């Protein structure tokens, strides 16, 4: 129901972009300052990335990456673009509906998986 | 000239003479009756029997304890003609004429 | 004047307004047909008609018209509580009756706010609007803005697009406190016509009685009302109107 | 700061006074969040701020914990309440979980 | 006596004016505050 759609990423050379159009379904989305976690395959999930309903495009400080983050207005889901990809990078992706304290990340998508490898299964 | 006005209630807008006004205080109720002549003899009010008419009822309902009249000239410094009485509980004996007026009285 | 006179505040700045003794009655307005809302804490406008308060004060805002309920005594929310919080005693009634209307800027209607990200929880009656950056976590705010940081107030868009739920009503905030003074406005005061010369019951200005009113020759002062006898008994009344 | 939990593979039996600890060093319980994952599902909204739990997830999660040591306390493990745990520390860049407190149904 | 081990009920909000000792008034009405006659439909 509340729902984000983690969808864009794929199989990848760990060099190049890839994306993240965790869609927002069923989410009258602009109001929140939607964020983004990070789960090396078999471990926990680390915070990445913070979109600002007031703003504040912006990502963890200690991945203060080119990976890009936005929220389409139009179409209300957060980008997190994920550009010029590099080895430290290798996870899955997801994203979240945050407030802070008035609530916290709250509502996750099912999941975004990052193939940051030219093998394929 | 001199009127600093804070957080305020509320408002309302309306030799030759003597001037007389009581200024009684009961029941939330400033009454204030009033009567005024002239008077030749400029020096003092000349033993002559009056009676103040009712003129006021505000309802301004304020602890009052204290007075004070004011008049001015032009320029003296912001420093930083007349006889008031002062009302007792009494008992009076009011005499009212034909057209029903205060005559005189008996204390 | 106070009531369907222009446009407002933002209810996180809502506004207060004073009203005085000019006697007034409810009753005259409750069936005004305007009213979306008429919830009336206190007691029925068509029985507070007549009641008497030294003080009666209105607030009015732009909201999203769904607040409303929020405005009711035992209300939360961060706008019940970072934006207004009625007392669980308001002697008084929620008038309202609709933003879109005039408030839609089709364009988004902005000029209205609240803040959303408020520290305390709205004592009753507070009018504080005071903006602060709140700590979201516990990054030294002070001015600090983009994590565990935020400033309180945010966008209250109203737009025609957006349904009902989410554009703005027009809202009253009603209060009155009758103290120990004497009070101002005192309801009504009816008027029936000088039935003369035939024995009737009579209410001049509350001196009640009975009996046959006829004219009369006396004149006294300007401000006497009514004239008495040797044995303490009414006997001459000047018509109050 | 990293925090750790206690029994990191609670191999706990169902009906018992699960508790998972969360010691810090930069003490940040005005926050100190608690949320368990299922695999093949992104975990929620458990705990968060000081120990407002969300509900929907049973009140046997009794929340807890204070100053650097903090613990969340599970009343009962219940056969509901296989999975990892996460106490989030946050209020700062650091806005982590545990090292994935597993607990383990028996 | 207080009896909370089994305290439906119902009574009424308004009407015209109190009946006179040991009076039954069931009813079903509006007693609309405004001149709408509403009848049978609210
Ligand atoms: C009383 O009334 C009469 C006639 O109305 C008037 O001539 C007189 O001056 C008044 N005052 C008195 C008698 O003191």
């Amino acid at each position: 129901q509340v729902q984000l759609q983690q969808w864009g990423a794929g199989l990848l050379k760990p060099s190049e972009t890839l994306s993240l159009t965790c869609a927002v379904y069923g989410g009258s989305f602009s109001d929140y300052f939607w964020y983004w976690i990070r789960q090396p395959p078999g471990k926990g999930l680390e915070w990445i990335g913070e979109i600002n309903h007031s703003g504040s495009t912006n990502y963890n400080p200690s991945l203060k990456s080119r990976v890009s983050i936005s929220v389409d207005t139009s179409k209300n889901q957060f980008s997190l673009k994920l550009s010029s990809v590099t080895a430290a990078d290798t996870a899955v992706y997801y994203c979240a509906r945050g407030q802070g304290y008035g609530r916290v990340l709250l509502w996750f998508g099912e999941w975004g998986q990052g193939t940051l490898v030219t093998v394929s299964s | 000239v001199y009127s600093s006005a804070n957080n305020c209630t509320f408002e309302y807008v309306s030799f030759k003479n003597l001037r007389e006004f009581v200024f009684k205080n009961i029941d939330g109720y400033f009454k204030i009756y009033s009567k005024h002549t002239p008077i030749n003899l400029v020096r003092d009010l000349p033993q002559g029997f009056s009676a103040l008419e009712p003129l006021v009822d505000l309802p301004i309902g304020i602890n009052i304890t204290r007075f004070q009249t004011l008049l001015a000239l032009h320029r003296s410094y912001l420093t930083p003609a007349y006889y008031v009485g002062y009302l007792q509980p009494r008992t009076f004996l009011l005499k009212y004429n034909e057209n029903g007026t205060i005559t005189d009285a008996v204390d | 004047e106070v009531f369907n006179a222009t446009r407002f505040a933002s209810v996180y700045a809502w506004n207060r307004k004073r009203i005085s003794n000019c006697v007034a009655d409810y009753s005259v307005l409750y069936n005004s047909a305007s009213f979306s809302t008429f919830k009336c804490y206190g007691v029925s406008p068509t029985k507070l008609n007549d009641l008497c308060f030294t003080n009666v004060y209105a607030d009015s805002f732009v909201i999203r018209g769904d607040e409303v309920r929020q405005i009711a005594p035992g209300q939360t929310g961060k706008i019940a509580d970072y934006n207004y919080k009625l007392p669980d005693d308001f002697t008084g009634c929620v008038i309202a009756w609709n933003s879109n209307n005039l408030d839609s800027k089709v364009g988004g209607n902005y000029n209205y706010l609240y803040r959303l990200f408020r520290k305390s929880n709205l004592k009753p009656f507070e009018r504080d609007i005071s903006t602060e950056i709140y700590q979201a976590g516990s990054t030294p705010c002070n001015g600090v803005e983009g994590f565990n940081c935020y400033f309180p107030l945010q966008s209250y868009g109203f737009q025609p697009t957006n349904g009902v739920g989410y554009q703005p009503y027009r809202v009253v905030v009603l209060s009155f406190e009758l103290l120990h003074a004497p009070a101002t406005v005192c309801g009504p005061k009816k008027s029936t016509n000088l039935v003369k010369n035939k024995c009737v019951n009579f209410n001049f200005n509350g001196l009640t009685g009975t009996g046959v009113l006829t004219e009369s020759n006396k004149k006294f002062l300007p401000f006497q009302q009514f004239g008495r006898d040797i044995a303490d008994t009414t006997d001459a009344v000047r018509d109050p109107q | 700061i990293v925090l750790t939990q206690s029994p990191a593979t609670l191999s706990l039996s169902p009906g018992e006074r699960a508790t998972l600890s969360c010691r810090a060093s930069q003490s940040v319980s005005s926050y100190l969040a608690w949320y368990q994952q299922k695999p093949g599902q992104a975990p929620r909204l458990l705990i968060y701020d000081a120990s407002n739990r969300a509900t929907g997830i049973p009140a046997r999660f009794s929340g807890s914990g204070s100053g650097t040591d903090f613990t969340l306390t599970i009343s009962s493990l219940e056969p509901e309440d296989f999975a990892v745990y996460y106490c989030q520390q946050r209020s700062n860049w650091i806005t982590f979980g545990q090292g994935t407190r597993l607990e383990i149904k028996r």
